[PDB]
């Protein structure tokens, strides 16, 4: 799940 | 103390902003970005393992967005105010073939939220309860999620007793919108899968991602 | 005095008792008759207009029986005790193509009931909250059904606080199994509509009637 | 809804 992971980092 | 309602309120205030289905899907995709931002401001959410954060949001996103659109719409007669400054009236939803689900949102959520004047704190808390779902498949530590849920509802309850001492059943009345929300959530989701399956409706990337295995 | 937990518990005690899908269906048709009798023993339900009684039972039956099979199965290791006295084990459910949903019942209902030692009074109150569902479509008087529900949950809270004074959270914890119940209930319905559609499961008359529109 | 109406009535 690319986008969710990215947005959760910063 | 550990789950302060003022922080939950602050989370809510921090993210404050043709085809009705299209608009809805468009508004949901944009709001998914802000939901992630909302969740990070829920005490202890960012301290969970990254996979559990992913699981809780994948399990909850549709309920959480429905909760927001519904509460945002308490000031309007028979429609929903989507995040982006657009409204969807009942008639327009009926005209697009999703009248039944839409009416459920109006009758079981928006109207009931309005009648009890549910406030932003109570909404936030209900939302955090939905977010901290210990039934979500695959959680590394279900019990920690249940604990966080417990802390949220303890705080919500105390808050309701303090702010609404007049209404001893308000806490329960709040929690008793959760089943309808669960139900409406599942229905809106099945609709969505159908829209994607049929290819009748553009679906943006983050919404699309949420509908993947 | 208006909605006494002693009366709700007596309702519960008054109705105490080859394909796994087939057994679950047979038990459910049987239990629907007992469900009607239980409903009549719930204070004020029989004071409601006949059509509202029909609406509430048609809205709630699936959940009401699921709650019931679940709680009766708290001493069963990995399965369900049916009203018949037959057990269905999860291996059988899996071997019958209904593994996941069955597991959801074990994990989200049975286990949670077992861990918190939910008692028959608490169950009865939860089932009566389900029964008095003010969102059911077509109710002559929604507000009167919401008011009865409020009386059930006020009486439930007072009972938990008196009987379990060490567990301030118990009441909200009980109510927070209702979203799981709604979801599992809906998903069990979908299964049944599929069994009826494809026609490889004998469905007895009362269960069939509840499946008609 | 025959059966439900009949059970409720008596
Ligand atoms: C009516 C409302 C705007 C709450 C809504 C309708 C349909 C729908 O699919 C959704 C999702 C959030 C699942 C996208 C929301
Ligand atoms: C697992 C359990 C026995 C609770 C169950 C399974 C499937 C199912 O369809 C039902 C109904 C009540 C809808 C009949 C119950």
């Amino acid at each position: 799940h690319k986008i969710l992971h990215r947005l959760l980092q910063d | 103390e550990d789950m302060p309602v003022e922080r939950i309120l602050e989370a809510e205030l921090a993210v404050e902003p043709n085809d009705p289905v299209t608009n809805i899907c468009q508004a949901a995709d944009k709001q998914l970005f802000t939901l992630v931002e909302w969740a990070k401001r829920i005490p202890h959410f960012s301290e969970l393992p990254l996979d559990d954060q992913v699981i809780l949001l994948r399990a909850g996103w549709n309920e959480l967005l429905i909760a927001s659109f519904s509460h945002r719409s308490i000031a309007v007669k028979d429609g929903i105010l989507l995040a982006t400054g657009l409204h969807v009236h009942r008639n327009s939803a009926h005209s697009a073939g999703v009248g039944a689900i839409f009416d459920r949102v109006l009758t079981e959520l928006v109207s009931k939220m309005r009648d009890m004047q549910m406030d932003k704190t109570e909404l936030g808390c209900l939302r955090a309860i939905v977010l901290f779902n210990p039934d979500s498949k695959g959680l590394s530590n279900p019990a920690e999620v249940e604990a966080l849920r417990e802390k949220v509802y303890a705080s919500l309850e105390a808050y309701c007793k303090h702010k609404y001492p007049e209404q001893p059943g308000r806490f329960a009345k709040l929690l008793l919108r959760l089943p309808a929300l669960r139900s409406i959530g599942l229905k809106c989701l099945e609709h969505l899968f159908f829209f994607k399956l049929i290819g009748d409706t553009p679906i943006d990337t983050f919404l699309m991602e949420m509908l993947e295995a």
